[PDB]
């Protein structure tokens, strides 16, 4: 019954869907779990422009992940940054 | 996606194409 992020999900143009795991697989180059482990992470960064500890890049998934895993996904990713799209709207 | 997605542009360099 998670339908208010599930149903803004395909709010998503082809583009943006498509090419949503086009970044993701920066993250994911050998990656056999296909979630990024923070280690990978920190290259996302680096993309912004920074390169802060692995360490600090964990509390960049810390603070954002949702389901506390330690670690963002796919499909955490691509749901679980909805949760900041949806935004009471 | 959560923001103005610095993703989209994020690949800067590549190979293979
Ligand atoms: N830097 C936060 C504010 C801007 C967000 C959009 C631009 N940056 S981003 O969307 O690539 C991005 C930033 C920080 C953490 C991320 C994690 Cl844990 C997973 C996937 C992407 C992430
Ligand atoms: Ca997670």
């Amino acid at each position: 019954m998670d339908d208010i992020y599930k149903a803004a999900v395909e709010q998503l143009t082809e583009e943006q869907k498509n090419e949503f795991k086009a970044a993701f697989d920066i993250f994911v180059l050998g990656a056999e779990d296909g979630c990024i482990s923070t280690k990978e992470l920190g290259k996302v960064m680096r993309m912004l422009g920074q390169n802060p500890t692995p360490e600090e890049l964990q509390e960049m998934i810390d603070e954002v992940d949702e389901d506390g895993s330690g670690t963002v996904d796919f499909d955490e990713f691509l749901v679980m940054m909805v949760r900041c799209m949806k935004d009471d709207s | 996606r959560i923001s103005a997605d610095a993703m989209m542009q994020a690949l800067l360099g590549a190979r293979a194409k």
